[PDB]
């Protein structure tokens, strides 16, 4: 695999 | 209030020597970086803000600016490698590791997330995060009697970051780091949250994607039964990494392969080999191909579980890459199988869909298939029954195909065709 | 420890 990196929109 | 600032205004506020102005500007940076459409990461970087954000991570006296800068740095680190590198270059790694000890859950969580983005860039930053000592405080966040008392979003972030410490392959993570992480992964693999379970399975699939000694460290932890159970989950996001993990394990030794058989994995393959998700079918069939590369008693378990008809089905109709794994599954089967096992394969109908795939353009599957036919003939010789297989192959248009490949750009196709023809069609 | 095993393609 699922994403290497994750962006936080919150 | 802090919505839609310009980068210039953010810089103005962060360069004030007013902690409250810095905080508001940092939050404005964070909201800018939080938008889904083109967050101005490079503009933020170009303004020289990363070192300021990093220094704000250390302001224990002002937990909101720790959180805002942690969130801002997280989203910069969510970008390209060069953008992640800018965060690392600003000294963020030890500062984020220090924030893991924060008494504010939302701040240590943001630091968990940021470290996950950094480690997720690749093995170099992953190992750098490890060298800075991230693993002990990460695991300490999970050292509770019952994981269910932790906030769900918090546990999911920790699991995901742990899975990025397990991820990437050249090099694979340090052995001692894997050994340190594995008991917590085992525990997370028994937690009741589908996303924690998915990410725990992802982590195990990474750890098992390597040499037999890496597989062994996981297999020795006793997780294969749990993986097999997760293999039966209804959530595709769990099944996919659970199957990759099981598939990886059966690339190891016959003994490691036997433990997935012992754990009941084959009983799930009727579903997996007919799964609507083609990637599941491909993975399951690849996995099957490595199980049929095992011992005759392991081939026999495939037989007993009724899986040869499913391999005939996948050979007969599947997307081509799955059909190629089925072709491999057949050739492996015929290479290691007894005569009666190979006979059973013919009785299940392998010949016609095998011949149909000789019309494939892929020249490697043709070599795989002609090798399988060769091995089937070799078992037919041991029974005096080479002719009726020749008829069988001729009756479905396979002789036309072997005659075709008689003329074929590749030398190995070329040769195997005429040899099959001169020895079994005269 | 089994040359017939294959990694992903």
């Amino acid at each position: 695999s699922n994403p290497r990196k994750r962006h936080r929109e919150d | 209030g802090t919505v839609n600032w310009s980068v210039e205004d953010i810089v103005k506020g962060i360069n004030s020597n007013n902690l409250e102005s810095q905080l508001q500007a940092t939050q404005a940076a964070r909201k800018l970086l939080s938008r889904e459409k083109q967050p101005p990461i490079d503009n933020i970087i170009r303004a020289g803000l990363i070192p300021k954000f990093v220094s704000f991570l250390g302001k224990t006296d002002c937990s909101p600016i720790q959180f805002e800068s942690a969130w801002a740095l997280t989203n910069i680190a969510s970008g390209t490698s060069e953008q992640t590198k800018a965060v690392v270059d600003g000294g963020a790694i030890p500062a984020f590791i220090s924030l893991l000890a924060s008494p504010h859950a939302h701040i240590s969580e943001q630091a968990v997330w940021a470290l996950g983005n950094i480690a997720g860039d690749g093995s170099a930053f992953r190992d750098l995060v490890i060298k800075h000592g991230a693993i002990d405080p990460l695991l300490a966040l999970l050292a509770v009697p019952d994981l269910s008392t932790l906030a769900c979003g918090y546990l999911r972030n920790l699991t995901w970051t742990l899975s990025n410490l397990c991820r990437n392959k050249n090099p694979a993570p340090p052995l001692d780091a894997v050994e340190q992480i594995l008991p917590t992964l085992v525990r997370l693999l028994h937690h009741n949250d589908p996303e924690v379970l998915a990410d725990s399975c992802w982590a195990i699939s990474y750890l098992t994607d390597g040499p037999n000694e890496r597989i062994e460290m996981v297999v020795k932890k006793g997780v294969v039964p749990q993986l097999v159970k997760l293999l039966g989950a209804t959530e595709l996001p769990i099944v996919t990494p659970a199957l990759r993990a099981i598939g990886n394990i059966v690339t190891g030794t016959d003994e490691q392969t036997q433990k997935v058989i012992d754990a009941g994995a084959l009983a799930v393959f009727p579903s997996l080999l007919t799964n609507p998700k083609t990637n599941i079918q491909k993975e399951a069939t690849w996995t099957m191909s490595n199980i049929t590369a095992g011992r005759q008693d392991q081939i026999q378990q495939v037989v007993n579980h009724g899986l040869v008809p499913f391999l005939v089905g996948v050979l007969s109709k599947a997307d081509f890459k799955t059909q190629k794994e089925a072709a491999w599954a057949i050739t492996n089967y015929t290479s290691g199988g007894t005569v009666e096992q190979i006979v059973y394969l013919v009785h299940c109908g392998i010949i016609e869909p095998l011949m149909n795939l000789l019309s494939a353009k892929d020249t490697k599957i043709i070599q795989v298939i002609l090798d399988a036919i060769s091995n089937i003939f070799q078992a037919a010789e041991k029974l005096g029954e080479t002719e009726k297989l020749s008829i069988m192959i001729e009756e479905c248009g396979g002789l036309d195909k072997i005659e075709a490949l008689q003329r074929h750009e590749n030398e190995s196709v070329y040769k195997a065709s005429l040899n099959l023809i001169e020895k079994y069609f005269s």
